[PDB]
RNA sequence: AUCGAGAGA
DNA sequence: ATACGCTCTCTGCTTATCGGTAG
DNA sequence: CTACCGATAAGCAGATCTCTCGATTGCGTAT
């Protein structure tokens, strides 16, 4: 978490070892960021589907 | 049995001569079309890479397709195109016969 | 495929039949018991040995090992009989629409007599007779409908009978495809007839109707108390498997007279009666062993999915089996019932089970679940289209295309490490062992070698594991006689490498045409891992050398080897049959090289001369005619020698053209204009004189893919093998040339001068306030307006919330941003260029069409211009700011995407990530594109597969049925097509294209004189005729391609082609005399048809879809789609086109164009308010409209037509929707008389007016009952304002008036209505009117007039994006489209009349197909090509279309 | 479980998140070169639902 | 064998 | 501890309940 | 006065070039 790069060569890493990904059966995974709504905010949306979604609906 | 095989003998062989247009009246290409000549040079070559007799002198050449066009040339290819109408009759015309383009 | 080993036997048809129980008891090898497959194989289980060998375990039915055994089918005993997934919907029609009682149908016995005897017709081909049996009604109460059953019994005999002498009809009976589609309505009919009844007509005994829950599971309903009144006087339930099966055998035997015809489609010899019990499961057939063997993946078994269905089936059994002896003991016994009835639902239980355990065997759909033997043949994935349409391959190989110039344009490179595993069998022979015995000896590995010796016995003896010594004595002893008597008719073959006379066909995916696949010319090179291709085949295959890679088919008998390099090799294929333009040729570095050598600055010294030449040509290897090269005396003598480049291009073609024949005179022009080489030069004039190039320069016109070059010329005239020879020679030469003055292209050509630099400057200075003055013009303010003026901002909002203002602006200011950025590039290029042509070889490259264009090189040199996102500027956020630089509703070019910047100079971060949205939106359309056409190609060609040419010249199906009597009405074939109306080129080159065509051996074999005569007679009664419509002409003459054959009578040739020929003969006169240039002329004609055996459909279909990849009405792919895909009756876009009278004013079109375009009530109203009040729940409603004088202007509307709408169909309107909302929502005395009569008409109009002398409100009190709720009267009325139509004629939405072109004043209706506008003759051509719409034309004006609608819409898709394709293919679609006389499509919906159903099959929905071909017992004699492929016979097109009989000289 | 997560990418939920795709929610870091690997700890998914699509707005 | 990620034209 | 029973696409064909016309 | 045939609202079946790599059923149960 916080060693140096001097540490970081020291214990067979790297010099500039990044981190992010997670290491399962000896292959490297990453958790890839996906694109959502915000959050807390009301937001108007026309979408046909709402009509499609039964009878009276608008 | 061997007279029902004889009915169907004798039917099989009145219908292929009700099929069969005589050289009389056949209207169709006086030319050897691209594919007849294509076929005709494939199955020459076969016969003759089959160890068939040959009648033109070879040239020193080995190759069966090279062998029967030269053939084609001489119109030495013993062959019979038999043109088939849609309805199955036939005409049977002669490498000979036939203009080559 | 061995050529050793003839085969003698053939499959001439294949008739689809029903597996009865009795044959798979009697043929199955064991039956299958226990539900265990393994501890080795279980003793009567799934893996029996009786089922066929299994891991060295030896067969017990054959005795054979795994090899050796071919497998052996057993069965399985089902307890009880269950239903046939695929005949389950017949079972259940079968089974309604019957009488439990009289087991007989609930149809008049009479009238299935009928159908019965309709049927019995229509097995023969006796459409007529079929429709003349309606007519004998009697006629002419039992005993007169037996006497009328007798009747008809003895008319259809006597029909058949007559049919039969004639020769109309055989014993067999004639299916065709109208036949099939008379059965098929007739049966669909019939059915629709029984299911389509309430009580029973035989006895009238009403039977208890049924229900359907899916599969598996049939109910019965019974009768209600009104029902059983009637079975008073006559005087729910879950129904078993048995209890149906009896009904159906009762059923079925008792009307056989009915369903031998019914469950026939030809007429059955041996008379066999169909049963009920065919379309019941009492045995389930288990696959052999070999195809059910199990999935094993190293240590990872699995059990077969097939073998996991069949245990649960087995499961199943044995539990009802063990049930059915408990049952036993509770009825034999004297026990209760209690317990008598769970065992009894048990068992009702377990027969669900094994019924669906049967569907789930049998289907996966009716049962993540596992794949029945129904899925592993239903898709893409299954059977049919993955493993019979297209298969994996022995003898080919794929690899990554590397460039080549010095290999023959008709060549391929192919590397060692390729040469020596792909082989061919050789035959040794007396006249071969020179070389088989050579390569015996060098071995599998020192190429050119032989991998194996195949014995005479068929021992196949591998040499790859074999000594140097034991390979020589094996050569010595390769010809030696047979010692065995059984076998000498052979001889020994050889695997021998693939050499360098060895030919081999290549293919690049996607294959879009069938120039993607040729057959090319062996060369084994050096250097290995990369397929070495001219750069002449780049255009054929759409190949490149970036990465892509092709396959490479090697042929493996000589037939093969004579179809590949006669009819599919490279040279055969230089014109595309799409149009008939040339696909070969080089690309950009030969192109750049000819255009630097044919100039008139380019002198070579002798020895240069020479040098080039011999580079170039070379005899030793065949390039050169003369066995020496010959050249030319020297443009220059003094004072020393020097040649030309267009020299050494005379040089070139005197070496390559044969000897003893004149040289090409050609005159033709390029793409580098005479103003590129200064004040008054001509070498944009290509001019060509006995084969010597005397001025013009060489370019991509006239050798690569160009019609009418020096390439095409030399095509045409000396065959496609001296063009092949010109190519390579050019290839070579341009590359010598380029190697030692070598080509580039660098920095200095990018840049402009001071003053090209100045002019760019200030013109793009002008462009700083084009967007405001758009802006302005749109927003209808007057000009010279601030640009942040509080209104213009103000219509710019609104401008951006509505969409389609959005898109008026972008067009306008997107047009004058364009009309600055013509300005600055024709203006700064090329004046203001600092290196210029042929220096610059940016302009270079730009202008000889070697790379790029001029587009490219205005975006590098002057600017980029306007950014378009999808046909619109750049897209603008919701706070009118494109971007965050940009200041909000900014009236600036530059923000809306205007990039004033060039690739030379760079471009601002804005400009930057503009041009990043368009080139995303480019990569986005080219992804889509490459395969947004790929269904349209195989929709096309799975039906026209078959259309060929036959030997009568007329183009026809598979089966036999006629598509057109003519191809294209001339027969004219496509390729050959190009130099025949070039009359001009023709009498130049005459005497060389004398000397080709040779009529010395073209007279014998000709009629000169009929023909000819023939044609001069229609000719002159022509020419006395036509200038009448028509109609009108009668005809007396039918043109003399219908009397005499083409290929056979010089002279007989189309009614184009003669007309063109006197109008040249006689328009010029000018040596060789008109007589023996027309003789000639028509003997080209005659040398230009279309063979016999041609795949015309094929073609038909692939120049049709491959050019649609180049991709206010539809167009493109959705258009293709909406004509030619599914024939849709109602198209997205319906218009139909009406000329005008030459005597009708442009004002009156347009009064036209308004009176009878619709108009809504909604165009006329200003606004409504709706005073509700409850004071019993009233509405006031107050209807605004426009001024008078502004709504009868625009629309030809007034008043009294306002009142009158307003009076019957508005109000009429309003009150149906408030009553329908109503019942939703519980779950001067002429003004007094007119209001009092709206009040008694409609329901609750308390009162009513009317703005009569304005016609500017229509305010009406409405009022409703107090205890209704509250409606919301204005979104209905809003509603009811938008339907109601003031003035509109059926279908038509608007019509309007588009200006003039072609000259002729048309004008355009949305939506089709014929018979509506035939009554506006006064305004309209009503002869001349045409339609977008197939269907409606096909509907008022007949198939023909639908045929011409079809050719003319399919060819303008292809003809808006300047896309060529030949006419005959869009008429032999067009023909094969409406061939039964409707407007059929190219999907399943239109495949169902068809004779073959392999190929339906084939095409989608394989199960449908397949219960339709085993319900009519079809047989198919294997006509379509799929149906060849599937069973693996010769196809029927091309080399298939003959036989090859051999002369034997004795008797 | 969670190991099985980052193998397989399946979000296996008995109630379901607030997300749409339920596949294809970890990607395997190559390393190619630096670029590559950089590049996978910068990129932004819309996700797998309009891959499968037509409209390309 | 199946479904997920990606890559080449 | 272990072996074995088990939630946001395009067409076109086919079915159902309300309209009449006629013996 | 009811049987039969259209005729639009609803339901149901279906396709849209090559190549790597990674992952692989949950409990239950009777000893
Ligand atoms: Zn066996
Ligand atoms: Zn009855």
């Amino acid at each position: 978490n916080k060693m140096s790069p001097y540490e970081l060569v020291q214990h067979k890493e790297e010099s500039d070892e990044i981190g992010g990904y997670f290491i399962v059966n000896g292959i490297e995974k990453l958790i890839r960021m996906l694109i959502v709504q915000r959050r807390n905010h009301p937001m108007a949306i026309i979408r046909p589907s709402f009509a499609n979604r039964g009878a009276s609906y608008s | 049995g061997p007279e029902d095989f004889q009915q169907h003998e004798q039917i099989r062989r009145k219908t292929l001569k009700e099929k069969a247009i005589p050289k009389d009246q056949r209207a169709t290409t006086p030319y050897m079309t691209k594919y007849e000549r294509a076929r005709i040079l494939g199955t020459r070559a076969l016969q003759i890479s089959m160890n068939a007799p040959v009648f033109v002198d070879l040239e020193g050449e080995t190759d069966p397709l090279r062998i029967a066009m030269k053939e084609l040339a001489e119109k030495k290819i013993p062959l019979v195109i038999r043109r088939y109408l849609p309805d199955g009759s036939f005409e049977d015309w002669s490498v000979e016969e036939l203009i080559v383009d | 495929m061995d050529i050793s080993k003839p085969v003698g036997s053939e499959i001439t048809s294949v008739d689809f039949g029903i597996l009865t129980a009795k044959e798979i008891r009697n043929l199955s090898a064991k039956q299958i018991t226990n539900p265990t497959v393994l501890d080795h194989p279980v003793s009567g289980g799934l893996y029996d040995l009786a089922l066929g060998a299994f891991l060295r375990n030896l067969c017990s039915t054959c005795g054979l090992d795994e090899k050796f055994c071919p497998g052996h089918q057993g069965h399985i005993e089902l307890p009880v009989p269950c239903y046939n997934p695929l005949f389950f919907n017949q079972l259940y029609i079968y089974l309604r629409a019957s009488c439990l009682f009289c087991h007989h149908f609930r149809l008049k016995s009479v009238e299935v007599h009928r159908y019965a005897c309709k049927l019995r017709l229509l097995q023969y081909g006796l459409i007529d007779e079929s429709y003349k049996l309606d007519e004998i009604t009697l006629g002419s109460s039992s005993t007169l409908l037996n006497e009328l059953k007798s009747k008809r019994s003895e008319y259809v005999d006597m029909a058949i009978a007559k049919a039969l002498s004639d020769g109309r009809t055989t014993e067999r009976g004639s299916f065709t495809a109208t036949v099939n589609d008379e059965r098929k309505k007739l049966v669909h009919e019939f059915h629709k007839k029984l299911l389509s009844r309430g009580k029973c007509d035989n006895c009238g005994m009403f039977s208890p109707k049924f229900r359907k829950d899916g599969f598996t599971k049939i109910f019965e309903t019974a009768l209600n108390e009104k029902q059983i009144t009637n079975n008073r006087v006559k005087g729910s339930t879950y129904i078993l498997s048995t209890e149906v099966k009896n009904i159906l055998d009762t059923v079925f035997r008792k009307e056989q007279c009915v369903l031998q015809y019914v469950f026939h489609s030809r007429p059955n010899l041996s008379r066999k009666l169909v049963k009920a019990d065919s379309f019941f499961m009492d045995v389930l057939v288990v696959p052999p062993t070999r195809f059910r063997l199990p999935s094993k993946l190293g240590e990872e078994v699995h059990e077969n999915s097939q073998n996991q269905l069949l245990s649960k089936v087995l499961t199943t059994s044995l539990l009802i089996r063990d049930l059915n002896d408990d049952l036993s003991k509770l009825q034999k016994d004297k026990v209760s019932l209690e317990d008598r009835r769970v065992i009894f639902s048990r068992l009702m239980n377990a027969f669900v089970t094994i019924q669906n355990d049967v569907n789930a065997f049998i289907d996966s759909t009716k049962a993540v679940p596992i794949p029945g033997v129904k899925q592993a043949l239903e898709k893409k994935e299954g059977l049919f289209r993955k493993h019979m349409m297209g298969k994996r391959v022995n003898y080919a190989a794929r690899s990554v295309i590397s460039p080549d110039p010095n290999i023959e344009t008709n060549e391929i490179g192919v590397p060692p490490v390729f040469a020596v595993k792909l082989t061919y069998p050789e035959p040794v022979t007396a006249y071969n062992i020179a070389e088989l015995r050579q390569a015996v000896i060098n071995g599998p590995d020192k190429w050119p070698g032989a991998t194996q010796i195949q014995n005479e016995d068929g021992s196949l003896v591998s040499l790859i594991g074999m000594s140097v010594e034991q390979r020589k004595a094996l050569a010595n002893q390769l010809l030696t006689p047979s010692s065995n008597v059984s076998t000498h008719t052979l001889n020994k073959k050889v695997y021998r490498h693939i050499k360098n006379r060895d030919v081999v066909l290549m293919n690049r995916q996607p294959t879009l045409h069938k120039a993607s696949m040729m057959g090319h010319k062996v060369r084994v090179l050096p250097n290995e891992k990369t397929l070495r291709l001219h750069y002449a085949n780049t255009g054929a295959y759409n190949a490149d050398f970036d990465g892509d890679e092709m396959n490479m088919h090697f042929p493996q008998n000589e037939n093969a080897r004579a179809e590949a390099l006669n009819l599919a090799n490279t040279d055969s294929q230089y014109l595309t049959p799409t149009s008939g333009s040339p696909v070969r040729g080089l690309i950009q570095d030969h192109i750049s090289a000819g255009v630097w050598l044919t100039s008139k600055d380019s002198f070579f010294t002798r020895e240069q001369y020479q040098q080039y030449i011999y580079g170039c040509i070379r005899p030793e290897d065949g390039h050169t005619t003369r066995s020496k090269i010959v050249t030319l005396p020297p443009t220059i003598f003094k004072p020393y020698p020097l040649w030309t480049g267009k020299q050494i291009i005379t040089t070139v073609l005197l070496n390559v053209t044969p000897p003893d024949m004149p040289g090409i005179n050609l005159i033709s022009k390029n793409k580098i204009k005479n103003e590129y080489w200064g004040k008054g030069s001509l070498e944009n004039e290509v001019l060509f004189k006995d084969g010597a190039l005397l001025c013009g320069i060489l370019d991509k016109s006239q050798y690569g893919a160009s019609k009418y070059g020096i390439v095409h010329s030399l095509h045409e005239v000396y065959g496609p093998e001296v063009a092949a020879k010109v190519l390579s020679v050019l290839g070579r030469l341009f590359t010598n040339y380029i190697t030692a003055t070598a080509f580039t292209c660098g920095m200095d050509d990018l840049r402009l001068t001071a003053e090209g630099n100045k002019w760019r400057t200030d013109i793009l200075k002008t462009s700083v306030d084009t967007g405001r003055e758009a802006a302005a013009e749109v927003t209808n303010l007057d000009k010279d307006t601030p640009a942040d003026d509080p209104e213009l901002l103000k219509r710019l909002q609104e401008i951006l919330r509505d969409n389609n203002k959005s898109g008026i602006l972008d067009a306008v200011t997107s047009s004058k941003v364009n009309a600055i950025t013509s300005q600055v590039v024709s203006k700064c290029v090329p004046d203001g260029t600092m290196k210029k042509f042929p220096c610059n070889s940016m302009q270079a490259m730009a202008l000889s069409g070697a790379k790029g264009s001029n587009v490219n090189v205005s975006q590098i040199m002057c600017l980029l211009g306007q950014q378009a996102l999808e046909g619109r500027r750049v897209p603008v956020m919701v706070s009118g700011k494109t971007l965050p630089s940009f200041k909000p509703y900014e009236t600036d070019a530059m923000a809306g995407g205007y990039v004033k910047g060039r690739f030379y100079s760079g471009i601002k971060p804005q400009e930057y990530y503009f041009h990043c949205m368009a080139g995303r939106e480019g990569l986005i359309d080219t992804a889509v594109k490459t395969s947004r056409s790929g269904y349209l190609q195989r929709c096309l060609t799975k039906q026209l597969e078959g259309v060929h040419v036959s030997y009568d010249n007329s183009i026809r199906d598979a089966d036999g049925t006629l598509v057109q009597f003519m191809y294209g009405g001339d027969a004219i074939d496509i390729t050959k097509e190009s130099h025949m109306t070039q009359f001009e080129f023709c009498l130049d080159n005459y005497y060389a294209l004398l000397k080709k065509y040779n009529p010395s051996a073209l007279i014998e074999h000709l009629d000169v004189e009929s023909a000819l005569k023939y044609s001069k007679k229609t000719l002159k009664y022509r020419k006395k005729h036509s200038k009448e419509p028509h109609y009108k002409q009668s005809v007396k003459y039918d043109p003399v391609l219908a009397k005499y054959n083409p290929a056979k009578y010089l002279g007989s040739v189309s009614e184009n082609f003669q007309d063109k020929l006197e109008s040249f003969l006689d328009k010029n006169s000018k040596g060789v005399n008109e007589k023996k240039f027309r003789a000639l002329m028509q003997l080209k004609y005659m040398r230009s048809l279309i063979n016999p055996g041609e795949a015309v459909g094929i073609i038909a279909s692939q120049s049709v879809g491959e050019p649609s990849t180049q991709m206010n009405v539809t167009l493109g792919i959705p258009r293709l789609r909406e004509i030619v895909m599914t024939a849709s009756a109602a198209i997205k876009t319906p218009q139909m086109t009406l000329p005008i009278w030459n005597d009708v004013s442009d004002e009156q079109a347009d009064t036209f164009c308004k009176s009878i375009s619709k108009v809504l009530l909604s165009e006329v109203i200003d606004k409504v308010i709706v005073t509700e009040t409850t004071g019993a729940r009233s509405y006031v409603i107050h209807m605004r409209f426009f001024d008078n004088n502004e709504y009868s202007e625009e629309y030809d509307v007034s008043k009294e037509e306002l009142q009158n709408v307003i009076s019957n169909q508005f109000i009429h309107l309003l009150e149906a929707a408030i009553v329908k909302e109503i019942k939703k929502q519980k779950r001067n005395k002429v003004q007094r008389d007119r209001q009092s009569a709206i009040i008694s008409h409609h329901r609750f109009i308390t009162k009513y007016n009317f703005d009569d002398e304005s016609g500017k409100w229509c305010e009406f009190k409405l009022e409703l009952a107090a205890d209704t709720e509250k409606l919301l009267m204005v979104n209905i009325v809003e509603e009811i304002c938008r339907k109601s139509i003031i003035r509109q004629i059926p279908h038509i939405d608007r019509c309007v008036h588009p200006e003039p072109e072609n000259g002729k004043r048309v004008l355009v209706t949305e939506g089709v209505n014929f018979q509506a506008m035939w009554d506006q003759e006064a305004f309209i051509d009503v002869d001349g009117i045409t339609s977008n719409d197939v269907a409606a034309v096909l509907k008022t004006y007949g198939v023909e007039a639908a045929r011409n609608t079809i050719v003319n819409e399919i060819n303008n898709v292809f003809s808006r994006y300047a896309i060529s394709v030949s006419f005959r293919h869009l008429d032999l679609i067009a023909d094969m489209m409406t061939r039964q006389g409707t407007y059929l499509a190219f999907n399943r919906q239109g495949m169902e009349t068809s004779t073959s159903s392999f190929m339906k099959m084939s095409y989608e929905t394989t199960c449908q197909f397949l219960t339709k071909a085993v319900l009519d017992n079809e047989r198919e004699q294997l006509d379509s090509p799929s149906a060849r492929i599937v069973v693996g016979k010769l196809n029927n097109v091309g080399t298939g279309s003959f036989d090859v009989l051999a002369k034997v000289p004795n008797a | 479980k969670m190991q099985y997560f980052l193998s397989t990418g399946n979000l296996v939920s008995q109630s379901g998140l607030d997300l749409q795709q339920v596949s294809g929610y970890t990607v395997v870091a190559e390393k190619i070169n630096f670029y590559r690997f950089i590049s996978h700890f910068r990129m932004v998914h819309r996700g797998s639902f309009f891959a499968q699509l037509k409209t390309t707005t």
